[PDB]
RNA sequence: CGUAAGACUAACUUAAGCGAAAGCAUUUGCCAAAGAUGUUUUCAUUAAUCAAGAACGAAAGUUAGAGGUUCGAAGGCGAUCAGAUACCGCCCUAGUUCUAACCAUAAACGAUGCCAGCUAGCAAUUGGGUGUAGCUACUUUUAUGGCUCUCUCAGUCGCUUC
């Protein structure tokens, strides 16, 4: 017994999404939700919103050179017309991952799991390559498949020292610097001279609790 | 008679090797007996690019590229003219030529 | 509508001989945005046509 | 002054879905695809149907007033063609010429880590 | 059996004579054969429910 | 945005590698085995090849369970066509999947049996060894790692003509 008349956008209120105290700027963009009712509350048709946004759009480089690093935010709470959009992961753009795979080199992966001091059980994807040291006219520079398993050992122990690392206010600030990618690089060059290391994916498969006492210093 | 010393390609020290699927044909032809095209393409033709860089808010926004690999049936790559009917002395040439142009197949 | 259209080059008779000799049309307000049309009709340099649609590009130049 | 949409161009063969949404994609504006404009079953692929039915969305996103937006090209590859069709970015020159501020262009077709089995059967598409 | 002792019993030739799928609330001593059967025949298909 | 299920392991992927052959690709652990290189180790002809006989043997097919997404012979429809039990298009069944058995065939091909000696160029690479203060990452240079050319084994590819 609804029978909406005409222009259902007329009953739709615009809500501007926000950002936490993680790095920088607050407002990111606006979304639009239906009007509140006793069956269709606007405050709970809205916390299942995952919001997709880059990082160089949010670290505010006017010349965006970190523009290959999307990281999603999950809308979590509705407050003061502007939803809060807590952290949901750290992806990476399609045409940066797909643009680094030219054959003649070695892809090494490390799909690792660890959780912080607070139980955001996140899964990290350390992706590297091998680099032809110049003066070599060979076209391959391929690894030794136990050289691969020795650095894949080394990529899984440092980032599981970083992740158990005073929950995301430290951790996303590390990948906003790529501070693991400058220490996953200089450590493994005792094993092999490694190419561009891209962390490429973070899922946040588990979320501990809502509990806004831990959100007010994170958003305020 | 044996028309090629390769036969298809690369079947040495394997016995038998995995097949992939054709693109236009959707066959099931070997991975090594396959016309492969690692196609890199600009998304926006590079002739309507000035229409898009007008609307770019940022530093003219250098454009991403399209990446794919075109596994081809042999009878459906001759048909789409990736390869054609070489001469019996030109049959033997593999690496030449690149040697054509600037970036092809985009256009 | 009567949107201006000056020419740059006349080509081979594509369109499988409708003598559809294509062209790279130049406009007035700019000199760089201007781009291909595939016209019908014999063209000398300096044909100041006026075209309806400035959105068709017909990207099969030969 | 930056409000953002997402165009979601599903640039398939024999259709084109110019279906802009809000930023999270749960809320859709102006569902216009290339099929709802011409009806002859075989010019739905054409770049002219992607020409007019892309800036056909550009008026109806100005009913709510979203200046800037993002693009998401889709191919439609799963176990399938994995590259956008004919009327792919003719629906991109349609948008930027129609007074829009377009910065983000991304190929968000996803690609499998290997396909289940595709249609056709080992010698597929004879004739 | 004989037509006294069963719905299916009875004929000269030995047959059910009427449908063996009966309604749910058909209420004994009629509820014989297939009790409220959603479908019959051999399954040619995969309907494990997982 | 999800939850769930079964499959398949892309791109990296090569004129690379392993394996008796059929075959083999997500990490990680554990298990047993293999070539090769190295070796002023050990034994001392133990080796070569093979009727009969044994072990393995793609796919399909068969049994008996567990599964049952995708695909899909058969079947059922729609076109095309003079005809169309076909090609093309739709839902699909046996099958593909896993287990425990059977079967023993493939263009199972390099249409080329195995061990052995000889006979040539040229370039690449897989693996191991050894001189390059050749470079080179930095605990300080060194120890290593990466490559560089220079050798060297077993080769495998490639091309040129006896």
């Amino acid at each position: 017994g609804k029978k909406k008349v005409v222009d259902p956008f007329s009953r739709k209120d615009w809500y501007d999404v926000k950002a936490p105290n993680m790095f920088q700027t607050r407002q990111i963009g606006k979304t639009l939700v239906n009007r509140t009712q006793g069956q269709r509350i606007a405050s709970d048709y809205l916390k299942g919103r995952v919001f997709e946004v880059s990082l160089a759009d949010l670290q505010k480089d006017i010349d965006p050179e970190r523009s290959f690093r999307k990281f999603r935010l999950i809308a979590e709470d509705v407050q003061d017309r502007n939803v809060l959009c807590n952290f949901h992961g750290m992806d990476l753009t399609t045409d940066k991952y797909r643009s680094m795979v030219k054959k003649w080199q070695t892809l090494i992966e490390a799909i690792v799991e660890a959780k912080t001091v607070d139980g955001y059980l996140l899964r990290v994807f350390c992706i590297g390559f091998t680099a032809k040291d110049q003066q070599s006219q060979r076209k391959t520079c391929y690894a030794q498949q136990s050289q691969v398993r020795k650095i894949r050992a080394r990529m899984t122990d440092i980032i599981t020292n970083e992740v158990s690392g005073a929950d995301l206010k430290q951790l996303v600030n590390k990948l906003a610097l790529d501070s693991i990618a400058k220490d996953i690089e200089k450590s493994c060059q005792r094993i092999y001279p490694l190419h561009d290391v891209y962390i490429r994916k973070v899922k946040v498969l588990k979320k501990p609790r809502f509990d806004v006492s831990k959100l007010l210093e994170l958003h305020g | 008679t044996k028309k090629r010393r390769n036969g298809g390609r690369n079947k040495h020290n394997r016995g038998h090797v995995k097949p992939v699927r054709c693109t236009n044909c959707a066959r099931c032809v070997p991975k090594d007996k396959a016309i492969k095209k690692f196609v890199i393409r600009n998304i926006v033709e590079a002739a309507a690019v000035r229409d898009i860089t007008e609307a770019s808010i940022w530093d003219s926004y250098v454009l991403p590229k399209l990446y794919a690999k075109l596994h081809y049936c042999v009878s459906c790559a001759i048909h789409s003219k990736v390869v054609r009917n070489r001469s019996r002395e030109a049959r033997r040439i593999r690496t030449p030529p690149l040697r054509s142009f600037p970036k092809d197949m985009a256009r | 509508p009567v949107v201006w259209a000056r020419v740059m080059k006349v080509l081979g008779r594509t369109g499988s001989q409708g003598q559809c000799t294509q062209v790279k049309v130049e406009f007035l307000g700019e000199q760089n945005r201007q781009i291909i049309r595939n016209v019908k009709g014999p063209v000398r340099e300096g044909d100041i046509l006026t075209l309806l649609e400035s959105e068709r590009e017909a990207r099969r130049l030969r | 002054e930056i409000v953002f949409g997402v165009a979601h161009i599903y640039a398939s063969f024999n259709d084109t879905f110019v279906h802009v949404t809000d930023l999270s994609g749960r809320e859709t504006i102006a569902r216009v695809t290339g099929g709802m404009k011409v009806k002859a079953d075989r010019d739905e692929a054409s770049p002219y149907a992607a020409m007019l039915a892309a800036q056909d969305v550009a008026e109806k996103c100005k009913t709510l007033g979203i200046t800037a937006l993002h693009i998401k090209l889709r191919a439609t590859g799963g176990n399938k063609t994995k590259t956008p069709g004919p009327g792919a970015q003719s629906a991109l020159r349609a948008l930027a010429r129609s007074s829009m501020k377009i910065g983000r262009i991304e190929d968000v077709t996803p690609i499998p880590s290997d396909s289940t089995r595709r249609k056709g059967g080992r010698r597929g598409r004879r004739l | 059996m004989n037509p006294v002792e069963h719905p299916h019993g009875g004929g000269n030739h030995q047959h059910i004579g009427k449908a063996s799928t009966v309604k749910r609330g058909t209420s004994a001593g009629r509820k014989v054969g297939l009790i409220a059967a959603r479908r019959t025949g051999r399954i040619r298909g995969g309907k494990g429910d997982s």
